[PDB]
Formats: structure tokens, C-alpha cells, sequence
């Protein structure tokens, strides 16, 4: 129990932090990855002067603060502001003292060696956690779907990745990163919806375009004869009621937004798209392992939640793969937390105890120890 | 096989569109039922305040 | 094949249980939304009757 | 001054200074802001017991039926007085579509009224319906008009300045003699 | 000559229409983009009842009419009232019959496909012009400065834009629109001038604040130590004599008004400003084309005429751009008509004849034909 209860799992994202206790089924804490700094001197009624704001209080009060994102494209870019988000996570969100809890953290696919050593330096030397561990994100997603070999298409708020994993070892030279994700996708909907003849003028109009994207957006299979369908004008249309009455209608654009993930050309991106990239990762891997990867395309991440994403991907890679092959696109329902759940499982596991980096290992080996 | 599997992506598609609309309509019924005890409660109070002020 | 067809009678079964519960919950939301315009409407009138009697 | 003219125009004379001053006491006591100012003029014509006679410094019982509300309809229609500006309710609204988007539900549910001229009965009901019908239906409108409103400003100062926490914002002669008028200016 | 003389160029703006014959050096007709509708029944002495008023007669008689602006932020918002401004342009202003003149029109940067088809529908079907053509405004401005690749900062009465153009094709995904322009700018001067202790009370006081803005306003470079200069009180001050004697003095505010274009915060705008936006457009474009755009910042529009606008912009983007770069801010003198002049050149050109959309093309292809 000492640490059975006690292991923490913190998944640091570009848009959201997911956090909680190893053992739980889902994150106890989910909140924006921002750190707000007040543009002016003054106070809220009853509070003192605050130097900084994090998560939702930074979002809610955004009009008087300069908002900053510590993690650009999955990589920690500002370490002063990240230590601020961690502090908030332990002390306010989970309300635990960190110096008696083992902490499993996550990093990104080709996270620079030096960063994995730096967050270890900050975990052990400024938070004084007993022990910690850094798992790679795609690797926890895979594992949370039971398996050990597969290829994960991972897509969240600032990055998309393909991480081919074989008997647990993520394959460095076959990993692909596509910098277009849910953030890019909300801003494109924004324009095709103002372009539908609308105005997201106040900040209460801006924010909810993102809630339109999440609730009403679709990834149609045969996106071709779906536009064609749009035109005959079926009961395909969908009206959402705004903060007030102002019933906005979205028929068609509803799927023009996730067609951006297959066609980056919709947004002036010259890069290849999700399905081709799944494939290219795969023809960059060893030959003998390619049947395995093909029957185990595990999807994880908030942006892979658009319904019919899996069917489109299913047919997208069947028709690029040699017919002798078995294609299989696994997309679980909890996928917006796969990464986290994979960490919860792993860290609560009976056999993981012997991989925890302890302060004994650290004080004796330097940050190098956990770096592997 | 192509026919059982095709009949399928369509039945599972329909199942998920119907589960999505029931989740949305149940969220809407809970919100309109909660707007309610509130509308009706301040009502018992506004009508009582009237009978006292009229007196 | 046995697996796609079996996965099936289960997905179609789930689809019909969910379509049945959405129909019931949508009928309940329309009735509670209709109890409403009624509660709130006699309210605009009871509160107006108060502001006039208080004046 | 507008009541003055619609009342001389009713066939009267506020000739001496004891006639002038009391038009203002007529405005305060007998004036109204009708909701549906449209079919209130229409009502005036059928001539109901809507009329209201005031007794002057002497006997001279003056009657004011109708004009009684034609005076505060000036606050919604500035055109009654050769003003080309917009009126109170539109202006409430325009202020609001000039603010941040996320704060507009707050402002709409908290239209607080203060000032001697917002005391005309039925001002709040007219404003209530004036902005509901300009605001997006998804919105909650709420026009707060307290009874002491001719002193809201003052009372808010009385509260604040007698408050336990305000002591640390008082600009003292120490602050001033040392920082110049700039100190309190903020 | 048939059409060498005969091509018309009509530039539709948010505040002004500029019109004339292809061939001329400047617009034959310039007038407000209003349509007045009389609030009361009655007549002027010697005239009949008029249902409507357009341009200057609507401005001059504004006290008895309800004025309406057909073009909101560069986009045509009311098509009944626009056909009225066109009618006025052909028949009264240029006094030509449209059915024997080819007409080059202009549209805005991301003008909805459907509008370009609608004004074509109205040009050919209600005015019966022989042929027409719709050019994008920034694109005519660039071309009128000789070149084909550059980025135009275009700023008039209701909109500001940045339109990066490469070998003639305006780059859709890199275009930025900032809804703060000369209209916003006259109203801000208004307040800093009443705030100087003044009153623009009658309509003859209102209108001339705009003539103060045009004549006396400046964009200072080092707007910092220009306020500082204001205080020492040099002979920086400037008094303007009103319709009557009432000599009003404007020392300082003179430049506080165009500092609004770099600092939108002066007016409760949270958007970025002109120079940052020039830049952001540029780091949204392809990499290999960014040296070109930087050496070709062409300015056009009435609001970019404030003296010292170019020097401030020069230094504003040098200091944001990588030092290996050449910055070059072209601001020609005729810039309040760049757009128009670019159209005059193009439409009088020897090679343009083969791009005119003719009634033959239209009656045979539908509005789609000109839409491209």
C-alpha cells in the first residue's frame, strides 16, 4: 500500500494535463496546460496579489493575464513555467505532498535525452519525490490496449505521431511526427464556420467553436460522396444552440474539419496525412515485423475521437497495404486517456516496483540513471 | 462475408449515432429539469411575496 | 465469419436497446420542457402583478 | 423642461417662478414609464380613469392625464426632444456588444439601475422587455432597480468607507506630501 | 478603342467608391458608399419625391434620411443597396451607359465564392455589361507598384489586411485581416480631442475631426520619446481653424491616433498590430519565399497615408526579422488609389483582353465561369 495507493501518474500534454493515482480508472485531474501572468497590478475581491495563475484559473481570467504554453508540440519548452504546472498538480489539484509519493511521468516520442534528465533533476531535486519513472506516451497507450507490438497513431492538442513499438521498444527510426492536431483543427473549423456566414466575435463565441468540433464533428468515410450528399441536402445538417438562443447551423463543415487530418492541403500544409504517414512508418520498419504492425494500429489521443475515424483509416490503409495483409485499426472508447490509463496499470503493477528510479539511484548515479 | 461485415459498419454506425443523440437529449432533459425546480421554487417565493405585499 | 456475424447480433441488440431508451428520454424531456413554458409564463405574470401591486 | 412644454401645450401657463418649480414636483410624483407606450396613448384616447389632477401652491387644480408618461418615453425616444442620439435601452445593449464576449452573460443578468431619473415607476419593466427583445434568446436578462436608488451611489460609498478592509486604500497626507497628486490618481 | 477607351474600373470600398476609365491616372469618381433612405415624407424645392439618396447627396442630407453602409468590412452585406451604388456610379457619376462598357471590379481578400458569383449575376443580368472581371484588391495594389511578389498591407476605411502574393497568386492561408481602420481611427481621435477639453457638438464639428486626422496626423517613429518630447513642449503643437474662427489646438494627440495602428490596446482591442501582423503573415508562408516578401512590403490604402508610417514599419519589422534579411517598405504617394490604378493599368493592357468574362462565357457557363 506504501506505494500501491501512493503512485502518481502525470501525463503532461500540449493542451491538457491528465493526473491522478495509479490504480484509478481515469484521471483525477484534467486541466489546461497554461500559466497566466497578470498584465496589470490589482486584486480579486478577498484575495491577495497573485503572481501567477495555472490551469483553469488562467483560462477563466485570460483577459488580464499573458497566457503561456510550457509544452510546445509535446516537448517542454519552458522549465520555469512547467515546474509551476507540476506544483499546481501536486499541491492543489491532487492535494498530495509529493515527498512521499512515487511519480510516473510521461514524455514524448523523440524527447531529447537532456530533457528526460532535466525533469528528473526537477522531480528529485526541487519536489523531493521518493522515486519516479518516465514512460514514452505511445508506449503506454499500446500497453493499455493489452498489447506490446503494434503502431500507435497518437494525436492530441499540438502533435500527431506514429510510434511503431516491438515487444515494448519504440522504434526510433520509424517514428513520424506531424505538427497538426486538435488545436489546428479548432481554428480551421472556426474559419469554415465564419465562412458559412457567421461571427465568433466575443470570447464566449471563440471558446465554444471547440465544443462544436468535439460534439458535432465527424470523419466520414467516402468524404467524396458526402459533399455530394451535402448538396442534395438531406437531414445531414446539425444546429447547435449557443451560450444564449442564437441557434447556429452546421450541416456540411461538420466533416470538412476532420477531412483536414487526411488532407493537410485544406490548411496550407504540404506534409502527408495521417493514413499515409501510418503507412510510411510501416514501410520504414523491418519487413518481418510489418504484418504485426498492420494488424495493430492502436489509436490514442483527443483528436482521434472524431467518430468514423477508425473506418476511414481502416479503408485508407487496406487500400495502400499489399492484399496479402491483415489490417486492424483498434480505437478504444477511453482513448482520450489511453496514455494515462496505460501508466495507471503499469505503475500499479506488481512487477514495476523494480524499475522505479529511487533517490538512492539518483543521489548516487546523477540524472543519467533514469535517462536509460 | 463482405455482406455481414458491411451490414455491420452500418449497424454499429447507427448504434453510435443513436447513443450520441440519447446522451445529448438526456443531458438536455437534466438541464431543463434543473432549470425547473429553480423556476418553480422562486415562484412559490414570488407569489408568497405578492400575497403579503397585496395585504 | 462466425466472429463478424456474432459481433453483429450483439451490436444490433445494443443499437435497439439504445434507440428504445432515447425515445423514452426524449418523450420525458418534451413533457418537462412543456410543463415549463407554463411554469415560467405564469411566472412573468405573477411577478408583473407583484411589481404593479407593490407600486 | 420637456414636461413643461407638453403641459403648457396641454393649454397651461407656468408663468411665475412658483409655477415653474412645481412642474418638477409634478414630474417626480405623477410621472410614469409605461410598458407598451404604444397602446397607452391608444388607452389615453378611449379615456379611462388614467388622468391625474394635481393641486397647485393655491387651488388651481391642474390635470395631467396622458403626458404623465410622454415625459419618460423621452428616455427611450430622444427624438421627442430633437435628440438624434440612441436611447437608454439601445445604449445598455450597445455597451454590452462592445465588451468581451465571455462577460456578456454576466452584464445581462446584472443591469443595475441608479439615479434620480431612473425612479419613474415601470422603468425596470420597460427596460426588461426592451433588452430581452434585443438580446440573443439564449440569454438571461435581469434589471435590478432597488428602492433607495436615488442614493445608490452614496450608500455604496457609506458601506465601502465604513468597511473593515478599506482602511488600507485611504490616501493619507503622508502619501500625498510625499508622492504629489499622482498618488491618488492611480 | 472599342474597349481601349471603354473599360471601366470600379473599386468598391467600405467608406469610398473609386471609379473611372481604364487608361486614366486617377479615379474620375470618388464618393461615399452610403444609401440614404428618407425618414419623412416631403420634398426639396423643385425636386420630386425621392425614394433614395446615394453618395454625397446622402451625406449632405443625412439629418432626414437613415444612412446605410452596403459594404461591411470590405464584404458586400446588402445587395439591394449595392446595386443602388453601382447604378449611381454608372449613370450619374460616370454618366455612361453600362451595356457597351467592359467593367473591371474589385473584391476583398477572402471574398466568399458565392459573392463573386452574385456580383457577376448582377453585372451581367441587371446591368447587361458586355464583359467584366473581378480583381482582388491587394493584388492590384502590388501590380500598380510594378511587381508580382510582395506582401501588401492594405488599410482603408473598415478593414486592414495583409495579402502575401507570389507570382500573382494571393496566398489564401497567409492572409490576415484586422478589423480596425480609418473609421475606427477618426472616432478615437474624436475622444482624445474632446478629452483634450473640447466639444464636437454639432454635425459641422463631427465631420471635420476626420479632416483634422487626415491633415495633421502623424506616425512617429519612437513614439516613446515623442510623448517625452510633447512634455518639454516644443513647437510640436498644431492649431487648426474650425468652419468658423474657433482655433482648436492639437499638439500631442496628433500621433497618439496612428500609434493606435501599432497598439490596438489604445482602443480596447486585444488583437495584434499592423507590424506584428505583417510579420506573422510572413512566418505563415513558405520559407524559400520569405526573403521576397520581406523586401517587398507594399502599402496601400487611405489609412496608410499618415506620414512616417513607412519609417515606423521599416524599423518595426527589421527588429523582428532575422538580421540576415533585407527589409523593404514601399509606400508610394498615390497609395490612396493603388488598388484603382493597378486596375486601370491591367484593364487597359494589351494582354488582358483574353481574360475578360464575356456574356458569351456567362450565358453559356453560369456565374461559375468568372468565379475561377
Amino acid at each position: 500500500d506504501e506505494d500501491e495507493t501512493t503512485a502518481l501518474v502525470c501525463d503532461n500534454g500540449s493542451g491538457l494535463v491528465k493526473a491522478g493515482f495509479a490504480g484509478d480508472d481515469a484521471p483525477r485531474a484534467v486541466f489546461p496546460s497554461i500559466v497566466g501572468r497578470p498584465r496589470h497590478q490589482g486584486v480579486m475581491v478577498g484575495m491577495g496579489q497573485k503572481d501567477s495563475y495555472v490551469g483553469d484559473e488562467a483560462q477563466s481570467k485570460r483577459g488580464i493575464l499573458t497566457l503561456k504554453y510550457p509544452i510546445e508540440h509535446g516537448i517542454i519548452t519552458n522549465w520555469d513555467d512547467m515546474e509551476k504546472i507540476w506544483h499546481h498538480t501536486f499541491y492543489n489539484e491532487l492535494r498530495v505532498a509529493p515527498e512521499e509519493h512515487p511519480t510516473l511521468l510521461t514524455e514524448a516520442p523523440l524527447n531529447p535525452k537532456a530533457n528526460r534528465e532535466k525533469m528528473t533533476q526537477i522531480m528529485f531535486e526541487t519536489f523531493n519525490v521518493p522515486a519516479m519513472y518516465v514512460a514514452i506516451q505511445a508506449v503506454l497507450s499500446l500497453y493499455a490496449s493489452g498489447r506490446t507490438t503494434g503502431i500507435v497513431l497518437d494525436s492530441g492538442d499540438g502533435v500527431t505521431h506514429n510510434v511503431p513499438i516491438y515487444e515494448g521498444y519504440a522504434l526510433p527510426h520509424a517514428i513520424m511526427r506531424l505538427d497538426l492536431a486538435g488545436r489546428d483543427l479548432t481554428d480551421y473549423l472556426m474559419k469554415i464556420l465564419t465562412e458559412r456566414g457567421y461571427s465568433f466575435v466575443t470570447t464566449a463565441e471563440r471558446e465554444i467553436v471547440r465544443d462544436i468540433k468535439e460534439k458535432l464533428c465527424y470523419v466520414a468515410l467516402d468524404f467524396e460522396n458526402e459533399m455530394a450528399t451535402a448538396a442534395s441536402s438531406s437531414s445531414l445538417e446539425k444546429s447547435y444552440e449557443l451560450p444564449d438562443g442564437q441557434v447556429i447551423t452546421i450541416g456540411n463543415e461538420r466533416f470538412r474539419c476532420p477531412e483536414t487530418l487526411f488532407q493537410p492541403s485544406f490548411i496550407g500544409m504540404e506534409s502527408a496525412g495521417i493514413h499515409e504517414t501510418t503507412y510510411n512508418s510501416i514501410m520504414k520498419c523491418d519487413i518481418d515485423i510489418r504484418k504485426d504492425l498492420y494488424a495493430n494500429n492502436v489509436m490514442s489521443g483527443g483528436t482521434t475521437m472524431y467518430p468514423g475515424i477508425a473506418d476511414r483509416m481502416q479503408k485508407e490503409i487496406t487500400a495502400l497495404a499489399p492484399s496479402t495483409m491483415k489490417i486492424k485499426i483498434i480505437a478504444p472508447p477511453e482513448r482520450k486517456y489511453s496514455v494515462w490509463i496505460g501508466g495507471s496499470i503499469l505503475a500499479s503493477l506488481s512487477t514495476f516496483q523494480q524499475m522505479w528510479i529511487t533517490k538512492q539511484e539518483y543521489d548516487e548515479a546523477g540524472p543519467s540513471i533514469v535517462h536509460r | 462475408l463482405k455482406d455481414a461485415q458491411e451490414k455491420l459498419e452500418l449497424a454499429e454506425k447507427k448504434a453510435t449515432d443513436a447513443e450520441a443523440d440519447v446522451a445529448s437529449l438526456n443531458r438536455r432533459i437534466q438541464l431543463v429539469e434543473e432549470e425547473l425546480d429553480r423556476a418553480q421554487e422562486r415562484l412559490a417565493t414570488a407569489l408568497q411575496k405578492l400575497e403579503e405585499a397585496e395585504k
